[PDB]
């Protein structure tokens, strides 16, 4: 369970998150049908690196969610170096494959609106890390 | 799109399936297929979740399978109490929930039952509001098809009557209801008003008189 | 006397908006890891997953019933509140409120719910007229007397009848109502007790219709 456990801490750790921020206010990585970590035209090889990858893109949004405190810098540097570690033993069950600057010049062009865009990017952590933990689970 | 059965019969002693048809993106990718009974006028009981896990009570002929995107529901043994609507849930993509239409499960065998009839005369309370009713009461009785005719001393009865249709009982027999809407002066007018039941060609009548 | 409740109405417009609230009690709602749902029930159709709100807060409705329904909460009241827009009568159901045990790692429902009838109708709230239909040893066994109350024109549906204050429920058959030519419901609620026991057990039908906030407690005497 050292990855349900996992999952949940980094989960727990969002939910921690948005409230410290969700208290003044008041195409991201996702899974699909043809990556695999479902049932039904499953092959662990496309999933794995579906979620080191997404983890990855999602591991590089919270450097903006970091130069954006520090009322909760631990908080906010926990659930960076907590994913680290998820993506280290996800890489350890994998076998190598898969850009910071891309989602540079995309989350410009994107951009209490940097909390409305803070709140979808730590939802969609938590929708991809529920997606993650359900694909893992069986296999 | 959970394709179930609209209806199953069972044998009074043992054994049933219940289908629940989906499809890649619902039952497919997950294991969510959850099961629930549901007996009339309350809401589901939860019986099976994770297409095998019995919840926490459920007996252990309540068995749960799945081949493909399609989970079905065993019940070996069947009780005469095992007579619900049996529904079939899954988690479709993403963060939602899709229901069957269900099944009704019919227990099967039980014999002819002949039918209890209670009729009641107008309260003298609804007769000072100017208003006169009469309450024909049919239950525990097996086919549940009857006919119920009312008679203004012998002669016919057609209007003011209302009649409802036969709704299965917990002991699994059928209740049925006939109420009949008169004048004061028509009830007192007349020597007797009369409930006729037929069922399965057997005649049962209460007569009641002001 | 613990339970997961719905709140009324009743009855509702087709123009008008659908404000249902679930009251949560014996757990809190911003627990992990739940989902807490509203599920649907057509008069004699089946069950319709409507929509989630999490431990979170984030919610999640089906694809035909979004922009319609929008699901509300508050901590503080420990409450969940749907909201159904636009309705019309194909939205004429038993609402259920239900708990999710886990929010993700499953979408299965323990704790269900109850249900509060919702039939949606340009039609007015008629309060039922509640007379006392009295034993009649005619038609019971040898030794036993059959007692009722007649719940007469009232809209819509449902009316829940009591015996006793929910004391006396063995040998109790409420009948389902009948549909007149009016549009007004009628139903009988039937006790077979001892034929002896009518000079000294006091009967009292407790009627309650919520839509039109009537309660009548109609004492049954021989």
């Amino acid at each position: 369970e050292r990855i349900d456990k996992q999952i949940r801490y980094i989960l727990d750790g969002i939910s921690a998150l948005r409230k410290e921020t969700c208290n003044k206010s008041n195409n991201l990585p996702k899974m699909a049908e043809k990556d695999g970590c479902f049932q039904s035209g499953f092959n662990e090889e496309t999933c794995l690196v579906k979620i080191i990858t997404g983890l990855l893109e999602f591991e590089v949004y919270l450097e903006y969610l970091q130069n954006r405190f520090e009322s909760s810098e631990e908080q906010a540097r926990a659930v960076q170096m907590s994913t680290k570690v998820l993506i280290q033993f996800l890489q350890k069950k994998a076998k190598n494959l898969d850009d910071p600057t891309t989602n540079a010049s995309l989350l410009t062009k994107l951009q209490w609106l940097q909390d409305m865009t803070t709140h979808l990017i730590l939802r969609s952590f938590k929708e991809f890390l529920q997606s993650s933990l359900r694909a893992l689970r069986q296999m | 799109v959970l394709t179930q059965p609209p209806l199953v019969s069972g044998t009074p002693g043992q054994t049933v399936t219940i289908s629940c048809a989906g499809a890649n993106n619902d039952i497919g990718t997950y294991a969510y297929v959850s099961w629930y009974q549901q007996l009339p006028g309350t809401a589901p009981k939860l019986l099976i979740y994770k297409v095998t896990t019995r919840a926490s009570g459920i007996p252990s002929r309540f068995s749960g399978s799945k081949s493909g995107n399609t989970a079905s529901l065993t019940i070996s043994g069947l009780q005469s109490e095992d007579e619900a609507d049996y529904y079939c849930a899954s988690y479709r993509n993403f963060n939602n929930a899709v229901f069957g239409r269900g099944t009704h499960l019919t227990v099967l065998g039980q014999p002819k039952a002949a039918p209890s009839v209670t009729l009641f005369p107008p309260s003298s309370e609804e007769l000072q509001a100017n208003k006169a009713t009469l309450v024909c009461l049919i239950s525990d009785f097996y086919p549940g098809a009857v006919t119920v005719a009312w008679k203004a001393d012998s002669s016919p009865v057609k209007a003011g009557v209302e009649t409802t249709t036969p709704s299965k009982q917990s002991n699994n027999k059928y209740a049925a209801s006939s109420y009949l809407s008169l004048t004061p002066e028509q009830w007192k007018s007349h020597r007797s008003y009369s409930c006729q039941v037929t069922h399965e060609g057997s005649t049962v009548e209460k007569t009641v008189a002001p | 006397e613990v339970q997961l409740q719905e709140s009324g109405p009743g009855l509702v417009k087709p123009s008008q908006t659908l404000s249902l609230t679930c009251t949560v009690s014996g757990g809190s709602i911003t627990t992990r890891y739940y989902a807490w749902s509203w599920i649907r029930q057509p008069p004699g159709k089946g069950l319709e997953w409507m929509g989630v709100i999490d431990y979170d807060g984030d919610t999640y409705y089906s694809p035909s019933l979004k922009s319609r329904t929008s699901i509300s909460w508050d901590t503080s009241k420990n409450q969940f509140s749907l909201q159904l827009s636009s309705v019309t009568p194909e939205d004429t159901a038993v609402y259920y409120c239900a708990r999710d045990p886990d929010v993700v790692t499953g979408f299965h429902y323990d704790y269900w719910g109850q249900g509060t009838q919702v039939t949606v109708s340009s039609a007015s709230t008629k309060g039922p007229s509640v007379f006392p239909l009295a034993p009649s040893s005619k038609s019971t066994s040898g030794g036993t007397a059959a007692l009722g109350c007649l719940v007469k024109d009232y809209f819509p549906e449902p009316v829940t009848v009591s015996w006793n204050s929910g004391a006396l429920t063995s040998g109790v058959h409420t009948f389902p109502a009948v549909l007149q030519s009016s549009g007004l419901y009628s139903l009988s609620s039937v006790v077979t007790v001892p034929s002896s026991s009518l000079g000294t057990q006091t009967y009292i039908c407790n009627v309650n219709h919520k839509p039109s906030n009537t309660k009548v407690d109609k004492k049954v005497e021989p």
